[PDB]
């Protein structure tokens, strides 16, 4: 019939209302797999500091020009570590290297590069932690240090590069 | 100038750099802002009260940059002030 079996076929209306939520998927067919997005990017940087009261972090993949002004908080003569977090949603990459420079009052003094290795196209993000690093000291050396950070590979492909400031404060914990 | 005049990334950095500063740096700021002592005992109980403090302060016109800077000078944080003032000033050479 046309108007007798609908008394039990009503369950279809309870799952047909959910078809409108499937329609929203058509609004965002990018899947982060289009050529308009890069292969590997640092999702953020984190500063693990066992001497500090709490962990530090900074967001990335955005307005890297802003980080040339904003700074971090460290302590004079303290020990710290740098953790870099990056996602890989494209292909395997090898010979990956993280470069870290240090500029005092607008003058580079040295730089160090840390090999991260090779990583595959995992839907998640990988993290790399540096060894112990010391901080400068004296009230004149409490100024903002520019750090330049770069990521490259054995294929000479720059993934991202940024730069961020660092306030060396006298206290950070009491 | 108002704290609302700063870029979104500044407002995030004010929180993210203060997590490395003393666990009670915000406690000094709140005392000089004229916040009541009972509100300080409610904030120190939270995990990240420094983030909520900026949002609760930004609820009112008193949240000017000039007022925030003035209060940071009273608590001997002129060090941290000068470094955040790198964006909080008229500068754009491009």
């Amino acid at each position: 019939a046309q108007k007798s079996i609908q008394e039990i076929q009503e369950l279809d209306k309870d799952d047909e209302s959910l078809r409108k939520y499937k329609e929203a998927l058509l609004g965002r067919v990018a899947v982060s797999a289009d050529p308009n997005v890069p292969n590997v990017v640092v999702t953020g940087l984190t500063l693990v500091c066992s001497s500090a009261p709490g962990p530090l972090e900074l967001d990335l993949t955005g307005d890297l020009e802003s980080f040339k002004k904003q700074s971090f908080v460290l302590k004079e003569g303290v020990e710290y570590r740098i953790k870099i977090s990056f996602r890989v949603n494209r292909e395997i990459v090898s010979g990956m290297k993280y470069i870290q420079h240090t500029y005092r009052k607008g003058v580079k003094i040295d730089k160090t590069d840390y090999m991260v290795g090779s990583y595959g196209p995992r839907a998640e993000e990988y993290e790399f932690l540096t060894p112990v690093e010391e901080a400068p000291k004296g009230m004149l050396a409490r100024g903002s240090y520019s750090i330049k950070s770069r990521f490259t590979d054995d294929d000479k492909t720059d993934h991202l590069s940024w730069e961020w400031n660092l306030t060396i404060k006298k206290d950070w914990k009491d | 100038g108002l704290y609302s005049s700063l870029p979104p990334a500044k407002r995030e950095e004010v929180e993210k750099l203060l997590n490395g500063s003393a666990g009670d740096t915000w406690r000094h700021l709140a005392g000089e802002l004229g916040y009541q002592p009972e509100h300080i005992d409610s904030f120190t109980h939270e995990a990240c009260p420094v983030r909520a403090l900026l949002a609760s302060w930004a609820t009112q016109d008193s949240a000017t940059l000039d007022a925030l800077l003035a209060a940071l000078r009273r608590i001997q944080r002129a060090d941290l002030v000068e470094s955040l003032c790198s964006e909080s000033t008229a500068t754009s050479p491009v």
